[PDB]
């Protein structure tokens, strides 16, 4: 993790982090884990993550990793503190639309975030619009947000 | 009719705009629906406060729509305690024009106020007209023989 | 579990039949009483609400951590009109999206007591939208299961999918009481 | 008690297989689902005329009447009372039938509509009004349009036809065609109902909006019929063509109702001829002489003044009469139905009107630019 900003994965409510269009065999619990197990989808490669934090938290950077087989993300739209139906992601204003490149999606790439727009984040939803190889489904890895609590 | 004029106060316009800006956040940009509060003086309505209610509808089908009417009663009692003289006089929605399903929503609101007045409050800053369009439900008796139907009749609105 | 539920009661004309003792409407009133109580004891924060499946769907009560008002509303429910299963789930889905607590899990209880009069394509596309939104609807196939066993099969199979265990399609044959089959049903398990 | 069903199981007036299907519903207690089967059987295409279906009431349906939809219970009795022909005891059948269906208001409407239909047959017109003034009051309370609306208007229209009120028959028969789909009705019923409605419009009091009637889809059933002359006659009234009306007298004079009230008919078209003269002429030249009214309406100049009084008193037209100059100053006409072409012409006036408003809007803005806020 970058100096001065911790890995916020333990901070989040594991019981309360829901996922949308997630294949049962690999789910959100396996997504947050550092191990090989992923979060694949069933309906389409399109997928909607929802992440609710325990306490107010700032997001400095994220590590939304995916396998380099092509199922990794190539278009991530991040939404902050929504008062999301797979049609809003089609037409809305993301906090920071992110084209996660192959370097960004590997096991070592971190994705910088606009720290200006990520300051008071009680709940965050990340949407995978498109993957890299135009496959039917996607796959994720230990998607963790790097930052500090609001305090 | 039962309503001669609807006077909408600047607090309602600011509240309705704030309702739209906080629900119509990064979530979506549909119309938001709330509940209008005000008093009655002779035959001129005096819309003076409002509170938001949870509401959703289908973009395609007009018969599919949800309004948290239990939320309506809970906050009305919350508002009645502070200001008892301010009762429900109707509902509002920020839709730029009327919708096919408003006549159904007014029926839901007609239980809490028999002479419910719908006021369309355009959040967009229209250049020439007032943002408020006050409507009341009337039973239009057609002379062609077509069966009597529930329609909205325009009521002159003033800020 | 911490989940919010809506019961999709039926008040169509067919609920006047005495196929379920004494009346299908009275049978479902007891049945709703049991599912509504069952969710309350699973977790005191459970939210339950009542929606009708009449000619036009009507939300009688939104989610509330109360049980008596659910039976208070079902008391006045009178049989009238025809089932509209297509719009009932969506309207119940809308109320779920506006729950008091976003941490709760989606859940709908459907009491189909009249045939679903639409093409199988409409039921199939409806399930995918619920599955995308992680919405689980437990449907009880009492009444006219001789004709509804195939349309609802496409619902649960598409919604649950491979190894779903999220929505069950419990079909009770006509008997003494459909509620007596609910305590052994996976809905309350 | 179900022995009558068992009796008809083997040797029954209907098809024994049909009773077997009805039998299964009773054991399965599909109380509503039997009604659809029962409705399919009450209109039995074999023994509807035979008197075996009256016992179907006391033996079969009186047993399970306590838990059947009240609205569906009533029209099932309507065809039961159809089989019986005794008038007086049919009432006590329906008064008893009226009582049991009390929770459903629509069921009450159908019951009172039924007793009015049979009572109109016996000619007790006075108490039909008392019923008809009561069922009409209730039906407004019921929201929307329901399946009992149509049967009421059919009875209500049939009532006014007997008395002779063409005006209210016109109003009520319009409601009938507005409460049922046009396609469903038989062509013979379509043709007959359109004709008597058009006949009522000519004969009605205050029925001057003939353009809206002319577009009623029920009249399209009379395009090729031998009764096309009514449509041609209605065209004359809409256009205010008294010359066509007298020319068509060889046709409408044969109908007893129109011929008997020709003097009243000639007065109506003369009034409509007055509106046509006013409507056709531009607002600059709406000063009609007595000669034009006399010539166009086929009346003597001395009768022109009284003609304008009826038009002015009813409200068809607005204006004043200048008797010294033999001229009528016309200021307003009842708005009428316009074709698409005339609507195009109306919009063309709006284009000129829009330009004039915009022209001075830019004129005041330009001239008063310094002081404009």
């Amino acid at each position: 993790i970058p100096k001065g900003y911790m890995d916020l994965m333990p901070f989040i409510n594991k019981a309360g982090c829901e996922c949308l269009n997630e294949s049962d065999e690999h789910g959100f619990d396996n997504c947050l884990r550092k191990d090989t197990t992923f979060l694949e989808s069933d309906c389409d490669e399109q997928l909607l993550i929802t992440v609710a934090f325990n306490q107010p938290v700032k997001l400095y950077s994220m590590k939304f990793q995916g396998p380099d087989n092509g199922q990794g993300p190539k278009y991530v739209k991040i939404f902050i503190n929504l008062p999301m139906d797979f049609e809003e992601a089609e037409r809305s204003e993301p906090t920071q639309a992110l084209e996660l490149t192959e370097d960004d999606i590997k096991e070592d790439g971190i994705v910088p975030l606009r720290y200006v727009k990520f300051q008071n984040v009680n709940s965050v939803t990340i949407f995978v619009q498109s993957n890299q190889g135009e496959e039917e489904t996607t796959r994720i890895s230990y998607f963790t947000f790097i930052g500090t609590p609001v305090q | 009719l039962a309503v001669q004029k609807v006077v909408v106060h600047p607090l309602v316009l600011l509240s309705v705009v704030d309702h739209f800006n906080r629900i119509g956040k990064v979530g979506n940009q549909k119309r938001v629906v709330g509940v209008l509060l005000g008093s009655w003086q002779k035959k001129v309505l005096d819309v003076s406060n409002s509170f938001a209610v949870p509401f959703d509808e289908d973009d395609k089908d007009d018969s599919v729509w949800f309004l948290d009417h239990d939320y309506l009663e809970n906050m009305y009692g919350m508002f009645k305690k502070v200001n008892a003289r301010e009762r429900i006089v109707g509902w509002y929605h920020t839709g730029p024009k009327l919708h096919k399903n408003d006549i159904a929503i007014n029926e839901l609101m007609k239980r809490y106020c028999p002479n419910s007045v719908l006021v369309i409050i355009d959040v967009k800053p229209k250049d020439l007209g007032l943002p408020t369009e006050a409507y009341i439900s009337v039973e239009e008796v057609h002379d062609d023989g077509t069966p009597t139907s529930k329609t909205f009749e325009h009521v002159t609105s003033e800020i | 579990v911490l989940e919010s539920t809506m019961v999709c009661v039926d008040n169509s004309e067919y609920m006047r039949n005495g196929d379920f003792l004494p009346t299908r409407l009275q049978a479902q009133q007891d049945a709703v009483n049991i599912v509504c109580h069952s969710k309350t004891r699973s977790n005191p924060e459970n939210n339950v609400g009542l929606i009708t499946l009449a000619n036009d769907c009507e939300v009688l009560t939104t989610l509330t951590p109360d049980t008596g008002r659910i039976l208070s509303k079902l008391h006045t429910v009178q049989p009238k009109g025809k089932i509209t299963f297509c719009t009932g789930i969506r309207v119940a889905h809308l109320a779920l999206k506006h729950r008091q607590g976003k941490n709760h899990k989606m859940r709908i209880i459907a009491f189909v007591g009249s045939p679903v009069e639409d093409n199988e394509k409409d039921l199939v596309k409806l399930a995918k939208r619920l599955k995308k939104e992680k919405v689980n609807v437990d449907i009880i196939n009492f009444g006219e299961e001789e004709v509804n066993t195939e349309k609802l099969t496409a619902f649960v199979n598409t919604l649950n999918g491979k190894d779903g265990t999220g929505s069950h399609l419990v079909t009770v044959p006509p008997g003494p009481s459909l509620a007596d089959a609910l305590i052994s049903s996976p809905i309350l398990a | 008690v179900p022995g009558f069903l068992q009796q008809s199981q083997n040797s029954g007036p209907g098809q024994p297989a049909v009773w077997h299907r009805l039998e299964e519903l009773y054991t399965k207690k599909l109380w509503h689902q039997l009604t659809l089967q029962v409705l399919d059987f009450v209109q039995d295409p074999c023994f509807a005329q035979g008197d075996g279906l009256i016992k179907l009431y006391e033996n079969f349906i009186s047993e399970f009447e306590h838990r059947v939809n009240p609205l569906s219970l009533v029209e099932i009795i309507l065809h039961v009372v159809r089989q019986m022909t005794d008038p007086n005891v049919a009432l006590t059948f329906l008064e008893k039938t009226r009582e049991k269906v009390k929770s459903s208001d629509e069921a009450v409407i159908l019951c009172k509509t039924a007793i009015g239909a049979l009572k109109l047959n016996i000619g007790d017109l006075q108490v039909t009004k008392e019923t008809i003034e009561d069922v009409e009051e209730m039906l407004n309370n019921l929201p929307g349009v329901t399946s009992v609306h149509s049967r009421f208007y059919d009875l209500s229209s049939k009532y006014y036809q007997t008395i002779g009120n063409h005006a209210s028959y016109y109003k009520d028969a319009l409601r009938f065609l507005g409460c049922v789909d046009i396609k469903d009705l038989p062509v013979s019923e379509q043709q007959e109902r359109a004709f008597t409605l058009g006949l009522a419009g000519l004969l009605g009091e205050g029925v001057f909006n003939f353009g809206e009637l002319l577009m009623h889809p029920v009249l399209e059933s009379l395009r090729n019929t031998d009764r096309q002359w009514l449509i041609d006659t209605l065209y004359a009234f809409n256009s205010g063509n008294v010359e066509r009306f007298q020319t068509l007298k060889t046709a409408w004079g044969q109908q007893p109702d129109l011929a008997a009230n020709e003097a009243q008919l000639l007065r109506k078209i003369q009034l409509l001829c007055l509106m046509e003269m006013t409507f056709t002429r531009p607002a600059n030249h709406r000063q009609l002489t007595f000669e034009e009214i006399a010539k166009s309406a086929k009346i003597t100049v001395n009768e022109v003044e009284l003609l304008v009084m009826k038009a002015l008193s009813v409200g068809l037209v607005k204006g004043s009469i200048d008797e010294v100059d033999k001229r009528v100053h016309m200021t307003w006409v009842q708005p009428r139905v316009l074709d698409l072409q005339q609507i195009k012409g109306m919009k063309d006036r709006l284009e000129f009107w829009c330009t004039d408003v915009k022209s001075m809007e830019m004129l005041v803005e330009h001239q008063a630019h310094d002081i404009l806020t």
